[PDB]
RNA sequence: AUGGUUUGGCACCUCGAUGUCGGCUCGUCGCAUCCUGGGGCUGGAGCAGGUCCCAAGGGUUGGGCUGUUCGCCCAUUAAAGC
RNA sequence: GGGGAUAAGCUCCGUGCGUCGAGAGGGAAACAGCCCAGAUCGCCGGCUAAGGCCCCUAAGCGUGUGCUAAGUGGAAAAGGAUGUGCAGUCGCGAAGACAACCAGGAGGUUGGCUUAGAAGCAGCCACCCUUGAAAGAGUGCGUAAUAGCUCACUGGUCAAGUGA
């Protein structure tokens, strides 16, 4: 859960979503799930 | 070549100074002064968004047409003053001029073709000083490159030209030159 | 594609409609590239077969009496030409669909007139 | 490691850095260039470092232009010893910036390319700085 | 928004009554009720037709219309005709079977796992390692699927463990 | 960029007095966590790791050497925290 | 402005600077030096500056128009993000756009060097050509290399906004 304050989707394939003001990005590829903070 | 009028409202500022330059910046209108052979003078506001659109959309050159409480005058723009930063426009100068008169312009030039592997490409000059008329004020320059190697200075005053127009840069200056490209230990001399 | 790349393709199809004498539409769904490359080697004997737009060629069949198609069109449509005779293209494309399965013949024109599909088989063995 | 071969004097009073930056406000020489936006020291090393990220992602195609020059020396006395007993020795040099001016100056063929490349540059910038082509 | 704009159809054999911001949905499957945001309304269409309504153009209401739609369609089709979710497990020693309305696992735990299962869901196995889930609503049917989901870890290598019946299991391999 | 802990700068408080390092006893708090607790990812087969996130409830060696703090060494524990 | 690091409540200068010193009053909770303003004495009178008007505490829980969901307000940056409001644009779009749900997405062609090995996918070059409807010397995850999964463009149903 790599976490830190610059969050970018990696590969075309991720997606960048918002929750509880944390906005975090999501992926098929495991290993792209990155939040930001 | 011919352009087409880019009818444009204006205004005759009512205060001179920064004061109202200021005033009239914050509102979205820039200042705007106009003069020429008239023997007249005189100076108006514009909108800046307008002023901003036709500027883009007809390049650095532009040949107008200005409406002052429904009179029309011919003009064509000189000088400017961009924003350092903001991106937006302070002063422009509209220069009044009839159909059939002589007028000095520099014009850009721009770059397209295919390099080879030992070509360098490199710009020592975007822009070229020209003379034409008034309703023959161009917005670009395009020169086509292929298959050059080693020293291949492309001579300004070489371009083909369309009609008239007078190249009024001499012809010493240089527009295109493409050069040996470096390689790792030019690379590491450089700099160094 | 542009909107002139779309008034240049509908003259086109127009042209060639002008130019024909009978024409057929038919799916061309479930056909591989190669399948459909030998059928086009064929075919390029007298007919010319080619893929347009549905909205584009219901528009284009305005111009004559071949609105017949226009409930006939609906989903993947594949445009045959018989350049030479009629009933050449007509029969390549009736053995070529009952060999692969997957080609099936929505419907056809000639006469001005539009058929159904036995009736078109009918004509095609004629 | 841009550096004045030889001046007057080897040290330099504090700055005033109020002002506009009228120098070079506007993109000539090639067709695109960076422009910063805060007054902000800029270090020799600063310079170099984007002038590597710009040049080797670069490569081959295009040259690049460098509109300034760290020129003013600075100074910084060392750890231990109490303020006072004149002025310390110079450690790097600095060239000033102010809104407005242009960094650096590309004239590649490719936009996309260009823009990357010196959003680089500017990444590896300390002041904030963005794209501007050569338009009116 | 516009998800929701399209009217959902309501099925012959299906009832529906509204009260107030509550609605309730009744059928041969049985009967769900649920209270959807104050703030949109929602209006049932006389040709047997559903029409939520959202009384403005601002945020609640572009969110809120097709949520609502959607939940209405969803808990229609269950009460219509319902959802299954087929569960199969992959590895050694793995013994999965039905005892009357819970569940008894092996799932190599040295502790017997058993799962109770929620009112008004059904169940019932077909094979050793294979079986479904019947039930009426979408919402329990799924939360009985990621609960007897989660009863192992994720499995990478093997793909050992309970999984749906669409999901694929990445491959990984080490060296050494 | 953060903290104010190390080396530092200033001399604003104290020269009609603010006792200084270690050790002993006693502790108390923060958390940038040493173990114990819960997670994400692995170049995570498993065991055993690495890394980052939440978490301060509790616990967190003894000796030889030197005044030593520190540190090395010996030998334990889950750990021998800052 | 010099020095210091544009740090210090730092030091050194200039201010027909200001204030404290040598100045009470009110405001910033507290706070000489910051803001308002010069205390002859008394009055159980009135008007005001700064700052304030829900309660502690005197004064609108005021008027009208917008923004914010963060207790931001009521400590902070480089950078990051389909938060959200405004304006100007532009591209495509009932010749049916974008997203979905169907089909194709290849033959020279394994393109040449290189390699055991380069076959679309270590790597260098055109990045050519052909049926076209679309195949990109192929954006990836794929295999030792093959071969498959995709994908880009293209074609079908749905039916208006959708992208920067
Ligand atoms: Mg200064
Ligand atoms: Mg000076
Ligand atoms: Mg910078
Ligand atoms: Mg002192
Ligand atoms: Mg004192
Ligand atoms: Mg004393
Ligand atoms: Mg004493
Ligand atoms: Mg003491
Ligand atoms: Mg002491
Ligand atoms: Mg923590
Ligand atoms: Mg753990
Ligand atoms: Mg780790
Ligand atoms: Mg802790
Ligand atoms: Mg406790
Ligand atoms: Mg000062
Ligand atoms: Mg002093
Ligand atoms: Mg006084
Ligand atoms: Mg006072
Ligand atoms: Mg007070
Ligand atoms: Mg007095
Ligand atoms: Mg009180
Ligand atoms: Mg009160
Ligand atoms: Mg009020
Ligand atoms: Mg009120
Ligand atoms: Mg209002
Ligand atoms: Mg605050
Ligand atoms: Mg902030
Ligand atoms: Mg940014
Ligand atoms: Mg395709
Ligand atoms: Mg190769
Ligand atoms: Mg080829
Ligand atoms: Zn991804």
């Amino acid at each position: 859960m790599k976490v830190n304050p610059s969050v970018k989707p990696i590969c075309d394939k991720c997606r960048v979503i918002r929750r509880h003001g944390r906005v975090m990005v999501i992926c098929s590829d495991p290993r792209h799930k990155q939040r930001q903070g | 070549t011919a352009n087409i009028p880019n009818k444009l409202t204006a205004n005759v500022r009512t205060r001179t100074g920064k004061g109202a330059s200021r005033q009239a910046r914050r509102d979205g209108k820039v200042p705007a002064v106009l003069y020429g052979h008239g023997t007249d003078p005189q100076h108006l506001e514009l909108n800046a968004r307008d002023f901003a659109a036709v500027l883009r959309s007809h390049g650095t050159n532009a040949i107008l047409t200005l409406d002052i409480e429904g009179t029309e005058q011919l003009a064509l723009t000189k000088a400017l003053d961009v924003h350092p930063i903001r991106r937006n426009i302070q002063h422009a100068d509209l220069l009044v001029v009839q159909r059939g008169e002589k007028v000095t312009v520099e014009v850009t030039v721009l770059v397209e073709g295919d390099a080879t592997p030992g070509t360098l490409v490199t710009q020592d000059a975007n822009t070229i000083e020209i003379e034409a008329e008034a309703l023959s004020i161009p917005e670009q320059l395009t020169v086509s490159v292929e298959g050059v190697e080693a020293g291949t200075q492309i001579t300004a005053g070489q371009i083909s030209l369309p009609e008239g127009v007078n190249l009024i840069s001499d012809p010493e200056l240089l527009v295109v030159n493409v050069v040996e490209a470096p390689s790792a230990e030019a690379l590491e001399e450089e700099g160094a | 594609m542009a909107k002139a790349d779309k008034a240049t393709a509908v003259a086109d199809i127009a042209e060639q409609f002008k130019a024909s004498t009978a024409t057929v539409v038919t799916e061309y769904r479930g056909l591989t590239v190669a399948n459909l490359a030998e059928l086009r080697r064929a075919l390029g004997d007298s007919a010319t077969y080619t893929v347009a737009k549905n909205t584009l060629v219901k528009r284009a069949a305005s111009e004559a009496g071949i609105e017949g198609l226009d409930e006939l069109f609906a989903g993947p449509t594949a445009i045959a030409f018989v350049k030479g005779e009629a009933v050449d293209a007509a029969k390549a494309i009736k053995k070529f669909a009952k060999d692969n399965k997957a080609l099936v013949i929505k419907g056809g024109y000639m006469d001005g007139k539009a058929l159904s599909v036995a009736d078109v088989e009918k004509i095609a063995d004629l | 490691m841009l550096i004045p071969r030889k001046v007057k004097h080897r040290k330099q009073h504090h700055p005033e850095q109020r002002g506009i930056a009228s120098g070079g406000t506007s993109v000539s020489f090639g067709d695109y260039g960076i422009q910063a936006l805060e007054h902000a020291y800029i270090t020799n090393r600063q310079i170099e470092s984007a002038r590597i990220a710009i040049n080797r992602h670069i490569k081959r195609g295009g040259k690049v232009w460098i509109n300034i020059f760290p020129d003013r020396p600075l100074t910084k006395k060392p750890a231990e010893t109490r303020m006072g007993s004149g002025k310390g020795s110079p450690e790097w040099w600095v060239a000033n910036v102010k809104p407005g001016r242009v960094l650096f100056e590309l004239s590649y063929p490719d936009e996309k390319t260009a823009r990357d490349a010196l959003t680089r540059a500017i990444h590896k910038l300390p002041i904030k700085a963005r794209i501007v082509t050569r338009e009116e | 928004s516009r998800i929701g704009k399209q009217p959902v159809p309501v099925p012959s054999g299906v009832d529906v009554t509204i009260n107030g911001q509550n609605l309730s949905v009744k059928g041969p499957k049985g009967t769900l009720t649920l209270d959807v945001a104050e703030p949109i309304s929602v209006s049932r269409a006389e040709d047997g037709a559903i029409v939520v309504t959202r009384p403005d153009d601002e945020r609640r209401s572009r969110s809120l219309h097709g949520l609502s739609r959607t939940l209405i369609a969803n808990l229609v089709t269950g009460v219509t005709e319902g959802y299954t979710q087929k569960m199969e497990i992959f590895g050694v020693g793995y013994r999965v079977q039905l005892k009357g309305q819970n569940l008894e696992f092996a799932l190599g735990y040295s502790h017997p796992v058993l799962i109770e299962a929620p009112e008004g869901i059904t169940f019932a196995v077909e094979s050793p390692t294979k079986f479904s889930v019947s039930g009426i609503d979408k919402q329990k049917v799924g939360q009985i699927s990621a609960v007897i989901r989660r009863l192992r870890r994720p499995d990478p290598y093997k793909g050992k463990g309970v999984r749906y019946e669409g999901e694929q299991i990445r491959r990984k391999v080490g060296k050494t």
